């Protein structure tokens, strides 16, 4: 029953039956798009699929095996990252746009509605084309984003006895059962043992980016809430709020 | 930090 | 004379060559600390400390191969992830304090005497501690801190034309040369392939807090700049302003 | 941008 018994393939079916529901945003809005109406869409987008991400979370094998303080940390520190992470993906197919939803796909000029967006739209834009130039593959990105929920929280933990290092040494063991899974996928890909550890560095790399979006998102998201231009779910809110506290 | 704390713990 | 023709051990022998002098902080300070004064020495050190850097990154094979304009922004993109690596791993030797400089060791409560410094000493300090915990070595830090000045900024350029698509590809075939550096020297410590891989991954993934750490370390400089509680040399000023810009 | 770009074109 234990996340780290699982082989390659076992961890690639667990995170594939893991995915969460696709969603569509909400049907019919108004022309043109104004900053309150563009943010009104996004932040209900966000709070929709964080609401899903919370059970996605549950199914990424050693996330339940945490206690619920640090699954609460893990997700208060990485929620941002997998949304774009997320749309990063959804967006591969549509160069120069962003695959939002599947009714809702803007280009770097519709950004342009909110002040500071279109600095973000070409940050997430960005990646989409790497990852596009890169031919990441569906197995593969289900193998980032398990690892962005488990590693993003977990240099950031208060110090909570010697249970916050079993903890901690649980999920740097998970960590290292999915790079072994993503070896395993490059290997089954025919990639030499040199081309392996190329690739998997270059995936790597590319979570310090989305990790600088995250933070700029956060810096924006918080602008647009002071602002009074968004209402807010309390979930949201929540997960806003822990990058301030 | 309920809400969070909340929606993980059911099942 | 290319980058990409280096063996291994050359690579290694250029980083360690590369590598800026060792600074002592401003000599004999008042007791005890101000906000003003510890900020004014951390500066102070940080400003001379970036004079070396531009030094050392010419010296980083693959570096100088790349436009001014692209120079410029590597190293605006990374300086401060730089300085805090650099940070991170003097201080391993020193469990709960900070080696800013041989005559400037700090401990997290002398952190304190600055308004939210304790909260960014207490990420350098976990960071530090990972690099104790992973055993890590000075030919995999030289090796890190290069990957950090080439990675930083490389999805952050404009699209200056098809000559922009040429550095970024150069600047992807020296970071391939730092991954298959880091290997070697994992396979000559005697690490099995799956032991390799796995250090790969985990050293990686620090980087990503490291850009975490630069982003909140920038967000409260210029929170101290615009309280008028320190004076900054240009450089300094500069490599801030670009995150504003 | 002057410092950093003239400071990196010397030697
Ligand atoms: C957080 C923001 C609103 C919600 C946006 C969203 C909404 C849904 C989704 O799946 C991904 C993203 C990524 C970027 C987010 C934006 C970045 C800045 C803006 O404030
Ligand atoms: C940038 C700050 C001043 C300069 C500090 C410094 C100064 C010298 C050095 O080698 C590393 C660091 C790391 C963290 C930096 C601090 C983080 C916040 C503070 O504002």
């Amino acid at each position: 029953s234990l996340a780290l018994s699982l082989t390659a393939d076992q961890m690639v079916s667990a995170l594939l039956d893991a995915e969460p529901p696709i969603l569509y945003s909400e049907y019919d809005p108004t022309r043109p798009f104004s900053e309150a109406s563009m943010m009104g869409l996004l932040t209900n987008l966000a709070d929709r699929e964080l609401v899903h991400m919370i059970n996605w979370a549950k199914r990424v094998p050693g996330f339940v095996d945490l206690t619920l303080h640090d699954q609460v940390h893990l997700l208060e520190c990485a929620w941002l990252e997998i949304l774009m992470i997320g749309l990063v993906w959804r967006s591969m197919e549509h160069p120069g746009k962003l695959l939002f939803a599947p009714n809702l796909l803007l280009d770097r000029n519709q950004g342009k509605c909110v002040e500071g967006m279109v600095e973000i739209f070409d940050m997430l834009l960005a990646t989409s084309s790497r990852f596009r130039m890169m031919n990441l593959q569906g197995e593969e990105f289900v193998c980032l984003k398990s690892i962005i929920l488990l590693n993003s929280g977990v240099y950031t933990f208060l110090s909570s006895t010697l249970k916050s290092l079993e903890e901690k040494d649980h999920i740097h063991r998970v960590l290292d059962k999915i790079t072994d899974t993503l070896i395993h996928l490059m290997a089954k890909a025919g990639l030499t043992l040199q081309q392996q550890h190329q690739r998997l560095a270059q995936l790597l790399l590319i979570l310090s980016h989305i990790r600088h979006m995250s933070n700029k998102g956060m810096e924006h998201l918080y602008s647009m809430k002071c602002k009074n231009v968004v209402p807010l779910y309390d979930l949201l809110l929540e997960m806003l709020d822990a990058h301030r506290l | 930090h309920k809400l969070l704390h909340q929606l993980l713990q059911d099942s």
